[PDB]
RNA sequence: UUGAGAGAUACAAUUUGGGAAGAAAUUCCCAGAGUGUGUUUCUUUUGCGUUUAACCUGAACAGUCUCAUCGUGGGCAUCUUGCGAUUC
């Protein structure tokens, strides 16, 4: 139960499972889509802060 | 005055105001995503999530006269958003002429031109002047002095209206001033030791202040009559005030207020004087001034609850011992919280919902159970303050004052 | 130049035969079909014949599902496969003709005039690089 | 529902077998 | 000219005419509007460069009409004189088609310029 | 009627601001006590509020136009569905050959 | 030689020497664009999943294609008769297609095939101003979108809020490059179906039509209200 | 459809059977086509009516 | 040994559903999902990723003259036996 708690957490939380040739996506809620702006794209946020913490400027 | 919180994995990279004279203030902000988010200042919620129709937004700027909005995106696009339709309604206007590299900073000349610094080391100039022949196409391109051993990114671009220049800070630390007509460099300073993330100017453009990851704020001055008649900035001064970085800088200047405000990776704000930067004094704000609290105690059981983003924690005095915590991840954002006197029921509450949890001290631990109430699950809560062990009073984000476990008459105010 | 014209018109014959042969075939679709549902039990279940309506014949090939003959065993199937093979060999003929006309055109381009040098690569595929000099 | 479901399955097989393949599909 | 859609700015037109000059040295371009349309018919053109400088532009704006059928990129540069200089002849050149190759030395430059072209379509 | 002059004239006044002579006829035939009007397009502000007509076209006027445009032919004229589609396509071909020259 | 029907009447599969998809005729006798004509006494025009975009969605399998033989449909993006000919064939002479486009260079052949079919009525105005053809027709039963502009969701949202009756169909074809290149089709299509269910369009299905088009999708939805 | 054809096609436009037999065996193609009956080609004389 | 997270990919039973046979027990066909045991794909992650490098370019082939093209003769059949492509 210690080695699969994150597995059963993610496998019960996540959606859009496969059905043969198909894939059954959930539509989201107006609750979240009208309470919050969407999440940041971690690719570009990691690009910007990884640039500002590149090795060529010797941080310490 | 107010705080508008966002939730899990939400950030905010740029934000711009808009106040057409006679109408309400309007506040737009980009996150790390494909939308612009306009907030209504009353509730503290987004009233509009306009998905910009091209890529991930890297920068935002507002037109002079504030009827249009530039968003500069990761796929090299500059998208114009028509703002003047009223507060809330945003239309797409025009995608300007595309390019390869992402446009990292924007500025407007006037209603006419739009300047943009990109991640290929270049500074493009587009014309956003509607009903011209060259509307939307990029008129000029300028290239800054590249770094020898890494790529160069132009991080900050402003327009200086008293002269006719563009000031630009890039990731070599160099700060360049460019004549707008002829689209060409007048003078380059090798100021900082690393990137120049943000730079700003005063009203009459006698000073340009600039700052970045090497954590000094440089001041470039043109105040002498010979400087104004020769168009020659000098590298006047330089101050070390911040601890880690400066990611944002801005300036305000009025009849009884002239200060530049700056903040960075260290979480504190710093206020300096505009026309008296090197001479005058400065004030480093506290990193938090809790106008909205995140900690409260209850005298019974000698216990204290404290909530950071989307988790609460409870410990008791004795030393001290962490007795329970609630990392509720069905939640995304937290806000204010209160405990019952006798320490029985906690209620956490954000502007979208609220939730109430019975607590039972089982010894060196607690047992916490949700108690369902769909009125609480549907209501927006700012403040909950517990009339009795059962009765609480709820202030809603849309100015409602309920009494649960129903309605206070509340008179209106002169607008 | 006239045997380059011969190979070029042969290539154009095969090009037109290719395009108006592939215009009269039908290709099996391969697209990521996605269906949007309600809360969680509609996703947990089987999508119960919501557009298949038989789980044997009319579920797994989508060129025509349904809502309810001259040796159809192998003769029509071999005729179908042979017309597909005809289009594939039109494609092989067209690409071989394109390559041989490309080599013919490089030779013809080479023997015109101007200064040039024989450039040899790593392998031995030779090319001819022409001097930067515009035509008088 | 026997005379409906059996005839529907028979008509569906008699249609769908006459445009299909088993060993020619991968080819 | 107004009806010459996508027109290149200075940086893109400088690298377009640079790849035109090295394709002219590698004998990989067909210069002239009729030769450009022949390569359009035969499907051996990488991208088409045209000049927004001809005094009837309607002698040009017909190869857009069969570029958008074969989804081959096309672009306008402002000077037929400069296009003729880049193609390396003594006359002004109105249109030029960079032909296809797979062993070409300048294949990467051709691909980079054609991607920068199809960004503005 | 199917007169091309009147049809294309009101078509140009519909594709532009709506202060045509038919709208002046409506201002004549509705002048009772400076009544309230529901315009279709907000860009027809001139004939919306030119002279003694309290006009309103915002965010529910579109809903009532959805209703009355859904049931134009069933009760408003003494016409039929093929007649409305024929007069619409006559106007459409007229305005198309007017804008797109030949 | 044997014509079988499809899930939507007016769409058939001509099996035999070439098991290929086909529609009816409303043009008596002739083709319009050199598509192949099959007679089985009765005339039929072959649809192509490559030459056209809705045929690719049919070939990928669209169950509730709201284009159906008892309706009237609004086509925002044809530019020429190569798809609305088949839409007039499937909707038959009972209904009407409103083929609305902006660029008047292939609007010539649009109006030219609208001469031959009274099913097809053209509109030569841009689809972000539906108020300029307020006075032409309203209350369609299904919109179709084939615009390759960046504001697809806003353009068809305006057209469906002005001209689409309740609980009707929306079919939108989305090209990924006209919105955002360099990022994959899965993210840009999820972004566009969320952008379209921001309006009152309940998304029903999307499919990617991969053997016919690179990085496209067809999204169907029902217009809520 | 005539406008989007190259000028060489407009030259040989009438003489398709002579053209394609002279391409499918390696012979010399015609030079006049349907354009031979223009008045200018009537004014020319020799090989310069091909020119 | 990517420290961690996710996708395909073999084996096993346990299964989910649509039809046909039966009194049920259950059978049969079909389409699927999930868990354990192997390969492999993608994103951070640290010693350091190489801190330079790659490519293009300036009058950069050619006296032992270089190259092209059409031919002629000869070798290799103990095989570069030679493609409208340079076999020496």
């Amino acid at each position: 139960i210690k080695t699969k708690k994150r597995k059963t957490l993610k496998n019960l939380r996540k959606d859009s499972v496969k059905r043969g040739k198909f894939r059954v996506q959930l539509l989201s809620t107006t609750q979240d889509s009208k309470t919050l702006p969407p999440k940041k794209e971690s690719s570009i946020i990691r690009s910007k802060d990884r640039w500002l913490n590149r090795k060529a400027l010797n941080k310490g | 005055e107010m705080v508008i919180e966002g939730g899990k994995d939400r950030s905010i990279e740029g934000l711009c105001w808009s106040n057409v004279n006679g109408e309400s203030l309007r506040l737009f902000s980009i996150g790390g995503s494909t939308v612009v988010t306009e907030w209504d200042l009353a509730t503290g919620l987004p009233l509009r999530n306009y998905d910009c129709n091209s890529g991930v937004i890297w920068s935002i700027s507002i037109n002079d006269s504030q009827d249009k909005l530039s968003v500069g995106c990761d796929n090299g696009t500059v998208v114009l958003i028509d703002i003047s339709g009223g507060p809330g309604v945003l239309e797409h206007d025009t995608i300007l002429m595309r390019q390869e590299a992402r446009v990292l900073t924007l500025a407007w000349k006037k209603d006419d031109f739009v300047i943009g610094g990109c991640s290929d080391g270049r500074i493009r100039i587009w014309s956003a002047q509607k009903n011209d022949e060259n509307m939307g196409r990029l008129l000029h391109t300028m290239k800054v002095d590249k770094a020898k051993k890494e790529s160069t990114l132009v991080w900050s671009v402003i327009y200086l209206p008293r002269t006719d220049q563009i000031a630009s800070g890039d990731s070599t630390g160099s700060i360049k001033f460019w004549d707008f007509q002829f689209a060409t460099l007048n003078q380059s300073f090798k100021a900082h030791d690393a990137d120049v993330l943000c730079l700003t100017t005063d009203t009459d453009n006698n000073y340009v202040f600039s700052a970045g990851v090497d954590r000094k704020i440089f001041q470039f001055s043109q105040n002498t009559n010979k400087s104004q008649k020769n168009n020659r900035w000098v590298n006047s001064s330089n101050r070390l005030l911040h601890g880690n970085d400066i990611r944002a800088i801005c300036a305000y200047q009025s009849k009884g207020a002239d200060f530049l405000v700056s903040g960075g990776v260290e979480k504190t704000l710093v206020i300096n004087s505009l026309t008296s930067f090197s001479n005058g004094n400065y004030r480093k704000m506290p990193t938090v001034e809790p106008y909205s609290k995140n900690v409260l105690v209850n005298k019974e059981q000698r216990l204290v609850v404290s909530w950071s983003e989307s988790t609460v924690k409870i410990w008791t005095m004795g030393n001290y011992k962490l007795v329970c915590k609630l990392t509720l991840k069905d939640d995304q954002n937290i806000s204010t919280c209160s405990l019952s006197p006798d320490g029985q029921v906690l209620v956490v509450g954000r502007p979208s919902t609220t939730k109430v949890f019975h607590l039972q001290p089982v010894g060196n631990k607690l047992k916490v159970t949700k108690l369902d109430n769909d009125l609480l699950l549907r209501t927006s809560t700012k403040l909950v303050k517990f009339i009795d062990n059962s009765k609480i009073v709820i202030c809603s984000c849309e100015d409602d004052v309920f009494i649960v476990d129903q309605e206070v008459e509340l008179l209106e105010v002169t607008s | 130049t006239q045997d380059s014209n011969y190979v070029r018109t042969l290539r154009q014959i095969e090009l037109k035969k290719l395009e108006k042969g592939a215009k009269q075939l039908m290709f099996k679709s391969s697209g990521n079909h996605t269906i949007f549902v309600d809360s969680r039990e509609k996703m947990n279940e089987f999508t119960p014949e919501k557009f298949f309506n038989t789980t044997s014949e009319m579920v797994n090939r989508s060129e025509n599902r349904l809502t309810k003959s001259i040796m159809p065993k192998e003769s029509l199937d071999k005729k179908k496969l042979k017309k597909f093979k005809q289009v594939k060999q039109h494609l092989q003929r067209e690409t071989q003709l394109k390559q041989v006309q490309q080599r013919m055109d490089a030779q013809r381009e080479l023997l015109k005039k101007g200064s040039k040098k024989k450039i040899v690569d790593s392998s031995g595929k030779i090319s001819f690089k022409w001097k930067k000099q515009r035509k008088r | 529902r026997k005379y409906l479901n059996k005839l529907i399955k028979r008509n569906s097989q008699n249609l769908r077998s006459w445009d299909l393949e088993e060993e020619v599909r991968d080819e | 000219n107004p009806k010459a859609f996508p027109l290149a700015d200075a940086a893109l037109t400088q690298q377009i005419l640079d790849v035109v000059q090295q394709a002219a040295n590698l004998r990989q371009l067909k210069k002239g509007a009729n030769e450009a349309t022949k390569t359009l018919n035969r499907g051996i053109s990488e991208f088409i460069i045209m000049a927004a400088d001809c005094e009837p532009i309607e002698i040009l704006l017909h190869l857009p009409l069969l570029c958008e059928d074969k989804n081959v990129p096309y672009v306008f540069v402002p000077s037929r004189v400069a296009l003729g200089r880049a193609c390396g002849v003594s006359r002004p050149v109105i249109a030029a088609s960079i032909t296809t190759n797979d062993a070409s030395a300048i294949k990467t430059q051709i691909y980079a310029v054609k991607d920068k072209i199809e960004t503005l379509l | 009627a199917a007169n091309a002059l009147e049809e294309a004239n009101s078509i140009i006044e519909g594709k532009v601001s709506s202060q045509l002579e038919k709208l002046l006829e409506e201002i004549k035939k509705d002048k009772k006590s400076t009544l309230i009007v529901s315009e279709t397009k907000l860009a027809n502000a001139i004939n919306k509020l030119g002279l003694n007509f309290n006009v309103v076209s915002d965010a529910v006027t579109l809903d009532i136009y959805r209703a009355i445009k859904e049931y134009l032919p069933e009760l408003l004229p003494g016409m039929s569905d093929n007649d409305l589609s024929k007069m619409s396509l006559g106007l459409a071909h007229s305005i198309g050959r007017h804008k797109l020259k030949f | 030689v044997v014509i079988e029907p499809h899930r939507h009447a007016g769409v058939y599969i001509a099996r035999g020497k070439e098991d290929l998809l086909v529609t009816k005729n409303m043009a008596p006798g002739e083709s319009v664009y050199g598509e192949k004509r099959i007679s089985v006494k009765v005339e039929y025009r072959v649809w192509n999943p490559f030459r056209s975009k809705l045929a690719a969605g049919i070939m990928g399998g669209l169950d509730e294609l709201f284009i159906a033989p008892g309706k009237k449909v609004l086509y925002l993006g044809a530019a020429s008769g190569t798809s609305v000919s088949h839409v007039s064939d499937v909707v038959g002479p009972e209904g009407v297609v409103y083929a609305v486009e902006f660029s008047h260079r292939p609007g010539r052949e649009l109006i030219s095939m609208a001469k031959k079919r009274p099913n097809i009525i053209p509109i030569i105005e841009d689809a972000r101003h539906p108020q300029k053809y307020r006075m032409l027709i309203g209350m369609v039963d299904c919109v179709f979108a084939d615009v390759a502009q960046p504001d697809q969701a806003r353009i068809i949202a305006l057209n469906s809020h002005m001209f689409l009756k309740d609980q009707g169909g929306v079919v939108i074809s989305i090209k990924a490059n006209c919105i955002d290149s360099t990022v994959d089709a899965e993210t840009v299509f999820a972004r566009e179906v969320q952008k379209l269910r921001e309006e009152r369009i309940k998304p029903l299905e999307q499919l990617t039509l991969e053997p016919y088009e690179r990085d496209h999708c067809i999204v169907v939805g029902r217009y809520m209200r | 459809s005539l406008a989007k054809s190259p000028a060489s096609t407009i030259q040989i436009l009438g003489a398709e059977k002579a053209l394609f037999r002279a391409l499918k065996t390696k012979h010399d193609t015609p030079k006049y086509g349907l354009l031979y009956h223009a008045s200018l080609v009537g004014q020319a004389t020799g090989k310069n009516k091909g020119k």
